[PDB]
């Protein structure tokens, strides 16, 4: 009988498009005992507005159960504490764990685009870098786009702390050498509490 | 109680080529976040032996 809390995405508590939200996560509830009650706090007082989800039965039969609350974007980015109670059968007291959004002055990202290196235009697919440091706190997100349609087929590197005590990562977009070389537009877009819109944008392509 | 915090604290005290501003940050860094003081201490150690005279 074990809790855990998550955090939102980065990208869900920064685009008003997206709905945040808050994860308490129950393991190893007995089967003799599946009923489990949870009860939220936002800064010490108790709201109303979660929701638990269908119970799944593991291997071992015991159950694992999830609950989900809707946050406000602002609330989470202005440090309120989140804090969750769960309740069963099987417990001496009561499990409460609390979490809130990391604190330190925040910093905004640089974001740089790199082209293919040469010898790496041998090969059937090329590699678009782009780094994005100075950062922090860590939450943030990434995607590339190709004059508005989305890319797929990239891979970003949590983010990794730095010599100055801020955070840097680095996202690789795999294209066919051809795209690249006929000179399509490629574009990385970042979204970062710190940046004005909380995204920003970075254009690469063949010159 | 939380042992890898208060140590990365005190061995950034006592790292001698760091200027008092970098010892400074680190410092704040570790406040900030404790849970990342491992990373911390190795990004201040990385920038101590870097700055070797």
């Amino acid at each position: 009988p074990s809790v855990f809390l998550f955090p939102p995405k980065p990208k869900d508590t920064l685009m008003i498009s997206r709905t945040p939200e808050v994860t308490c996560v129950v393991v190893d509830v007995s089967h003799e005992d599946p009923e489990v009650q949870f009860k939220w706090y936002v800064d010490g007082v108790e709201v109303h507005n979660a929701k638990t989800k269908p119970r799944e039965e593991q291997f071992n039969s015991t159950f694992r159960v999830v609950s989900v609350l809707t946050v406000l974007h602002q609330d989470w980015l202005n440090g309120k504490e989140y804090k969750c109670k769960v309740s069963n059968k099987a417990l001496p007291a009561p499990i409460e764990k609390t979490i809130s959004k990391t604190k330190g002055q925040p910093r905004e990202p640089q974001v740089y685009t790199l082209p293919p290196s040469r010898e790496e235009m041998t090969k059937n697919q090329v590699s678009l870098t782009c780094l994005v440091k100075g950062f922090y706190p860590s939450d943030i997100a990434v995607e590339w786009e190709s004059s508005g349609q989305p890319e797929n087929n990239y891979n970003t590197t949590p983010p990794m702390l730095d010599s100055d005590g801020s955070f840097f990562l680095y996202s690789k977009l795999t294209v066919d050498k051809s795209r690249w070389q006929q000179g399509n537009i490629f574009s990385c877009s970042v979204m970062h509490e710190a940046l004005h819109n909380h995204y920003t944008q970075k254009s690469l392509s063949l010159s | 109680f939380n042992k890898e915090w208060q140590n990365a604290f005190y061995e950034i005290l006592h790292l001698p080529n760091l200027t008092e501003e970098q010892r400074n940050g680190f410092i704040q860094s570790l406040k900030d976040d404790p849970s990342v003081s491992k990373e911390i201490l190795a990004e201040a150690k990385k920038l101590n032996d870097a700055q070797a005279p």
